[PDB]
DNA sequence: ATCGTCAGCTGTGCAGTA
RNA sequence: AUACUGCACAGCUGACGAU
């Protein structure tokens, strides 16, 4: 039951810092379009590009984009970075999911 | 694509080098590996008079013989070949008069409508322990004592009306000379009904009249004779080994953690040694895993036991654990093994909470013994369809195990998997073949399940006949 | 080579989008009568869901 | 002071004997 | 607690971010 993945090429990194989890929550209520594929680590955005034409410039703020290929990101043998990478993959799985809903709070399901 | 293997069904060794892979048929054909030197085994029964009469009728009924259950599956339901000239154990069971106690109705009434859920269990366990103590101090001591619990007694110590009755019973009965065995009044007659715990609409379910005996008499023979019925078949040209099992348990109140160990190793002649320990190593933290000095102590005690028995040191110190090996645990284990002077060693984490599964097409699941090498880890199936039984004895997709070594073992995967698949059928508490866990984990769990209730400053024994 | 593992399961609602108070025992009742042939089909169905 | 992610470990009860 | 398998639920441990 295993399934391979193929990751995209470019990764976009920002340096916004004045945005805790509560701030990004209260800005994703009033965000307009819903993409929901970002994470918060403190001082980093750590998302899969789309930093301007996604109604997310309220947190991007046209920051200094650090264009780095994802091939070096998966090789980063660190547990703390691996958990955040798995978080980003999980949140990107939450895209293409509003058409099939699911994932209430606890069962980690996709009904 | 990964590389897969299919392991054969392991064979046991009964008396007179009989081979075979089924405990029931091998016991019916050649008998136990260690034959009893006597002819009769004395049994003592404790309970009210209805339970004693039911137990006596039960043994006299099963002495003649019980036929099988079904005809479609002959091997899965073999008939019990009597208890007589054609007994599978080559011995007789005899309940001697005078080695039998009784409990009055008023005394059970005192343990009846009585408040609190700790006092009543205390009175029941101390009355039973005192009765067994008075029996043991006389001249009619049996070899194994059967506790036949009445239906009424279940409603105050087990159902509804909170410690474990069995745990305190075994803990208080640890200081005796004979082991005990507990039945539940529905194994001895098929006319009674015991309700469930939370919902009273349903009731308990019992296996079969022929299925009860094949386990009960085997366990009774092991407990009352002390001789092992069967054992695993050794190969030719393998190194001398010694298996250790580690587990953790929490106490009744406080949710701190402890550590239990099991100390299997083989014997010089035709035997098998399986025993616990004689100490408990503190309560250092409520986390899982273990410290370094405790690992040093465990390894030292295991090597001391092997040196005491074989007058030498083993060549393999195979270690199994239910949790991931931290750095300090491995450091202590390696330091103890290097100071002792042993060259071969394996440390394996056995994991049950994995999600990868093997799917085939058809109405039946994968065969018992399929192994898949997942890039260093190992997926092993110890349950599923078997050709000997002629079906799959389950109700859902079986649950595989994940084996992972801690990067310093001296042997490759698909050999540790073979040894673990060999070590699963040795269990003298059941006669089935669909057991999943190997014995070094189950022994430690069963040891801890009774070691929970031993008070501070008491004595403990390494006997395995007082934990099952 | 990031890998995804899928494990089929069921979710019960009263009607539409609402939790059920008796949601625990239906899972056991559905899993008890299942065979070992529907799981593989559900897995390849999920793969076809994700691929398409 | 608890809230989010990631990997885990134990207890306490049923159904079903294929 | 004659037995094993399968399922369900409840707890509480570590690594990371701030209020
Ligand atoms: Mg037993």
């Amino acid at each position: 039951n295993m399934l391979p993945l193929t990751l995209p090429n470019e990764m976009y990194i920002a340096s916004t810092t004045y945005e805790p989890r509560k701030a990004i929550a209260v800005i994703l209520n009033g965000d307009g379009p819903k993409r929901f594929d970002w994470v918060i680590n403190g001082g980093t955005f750590w998302s899969f590009h789309d930093p301007r034409t996604s109604a997310c410039s309220e947190i991007v703020d046209i920051d200094q984009v650090e264009a780095i290929n994802t091939k070096e990101l998966a090789l980063h043998d660190d547990i703390d970075e691996q958990n955040r990478f798995s978080h980003l993959l999980r949140q990107t799985l939450r895209y293409q999911t509003d058409s099939d809903l699911g994932w209430d709070k606890d069962h980690k399901a996709l009904y | 694509t990964f590389e897969t293997r299919i392991f054969d069904e392991p064979e046991l060794e009964f008396g007179d080098h009989h081979h075979h892979q089924d405990p029931r048929l091998g016991l019916s054909e050649a008998g136990p590996l260690q034959t009893f030197l006597g002819d009769v085994i004395k049994i003592g029964v404790v309970g009210n008079s209805k339970t004693i009469e039911d137990t006596r009728k039960f043994i006299e009924t099963v002495s003649s013989g019980v036929e099988g259950k079904g005809e479609k599956h002959p091997n899965m339901h073999p008939p019990f070949p009597g208890l007589g000239n054609q007994s599978p154990y080559r011995c007789r069971f005899e309940i001697e008069d005078g080695a039998t106690a009784a409990l009055t109705k008023s005394k059970l009434d005192k343990i009846g409508k009585e408040p609190d859920h700790y006092r009543a269990v205390e009175m029941a366990v101390d009355e039973i322990i005192g009765e067994l103590q008075a029996m043991d101090d006389g001249g009619s001591r049996p070899d194994v004592a059967i506790i036949a619990l009445p239906v009424k007694l279940l409603e105050r110590v087990w159902n509804a009306k909170a410690p474990n009755f069995r745990g305190m019973l075994k803990a208080k009965a640890m200081g005796l000379s004979f082991p005990i065995q507990i039945v539940w009044e529905d194994v001895i007659d098929d006319k009674v009904t015991i309700p469930q715990k939370v919902k009273e609409s349903s009731s308990r379910k019992i296996q079969d009249i022929a299925g009860r005996t094949w386990n009960l008499m085997t366990s009774l023979y092991y407990k009352g004779s002390g001789r092992i019925p069967w054992r695993r078949m050794p190969l030719e040209g393998e190194f001398s080994a010694c298996y250790v099992g580690i587990s953790f348990y929490r106490e009744a109140d406080g949710q701190q953690l402890f550590t239990s160990a099991a100390q299997m190793f083989d014997e010089r002649g035709r035997g098998f040694v399986l025993k616990g320990r004689r100490a408990r190593t503190e309560s250092r933290g409520r986390h899982p895993y273990m410290a370094r000095e405790d690992a040093k102590k465990i390894i030292e005690d295991v090597l001391a036991a092997y040196k005491l028995h074989h007058k030498t040191l083993p060549a393999r110190v195979f270690i199994l654990k239910t949790s991931r090996f931290k750095d300090e645990e491995a450091d202590g284990i390696i330091a103890a093994l290097d100071e002792a002077g042993t060259e071969l060693r394996d440390l394996v984490w056995v994991q049950e909470s994995y999600t990868a599964r093997i799917l085939r097409d058809g109405n039946y699941p994968v065969l018992r013994g399929t192994f898949v090498d997942l890039h260093g880890k190992g997926l092993l199936y110890t349950s599923g369809s078997m050709p000997y039984y002629g079906t799959y004895p389950g109700k859902y997709d079986p649950n595989p195990l994940l084996l992972c070594p801690h990067h310093t073992s001296e042997s490759t995967v698909a050999q540790l998997a073979e040894e673990i698949f060999s070590l699963t059928k040795v269990n003298w508490n059941s006669t089935q073949m669909n057991q999943r866990l190997p014995i070094p984990i189950r022994a430690a769990r069963k040891v801890g399940e009774v070691l929970k209730y031993v008070g501070e400053g008491e004595v403990i024994s390494a006997d395995y006949r007082k934990y099952i | 080579q990031w890998y995804l593992i899928i494990t089929p399961t069921y979710y019960y609602t009263t009607n539409g989008y609402a939790p059920h108070q008796f949601a625990a025992p239906l899972l056991a009742g559905k899993k008890r009568l299942d065979k070992s042939a529907a799981l593989r089909g559900q897995v390849i169905m999920w793969h076809r869901f994700l691929t398409q």
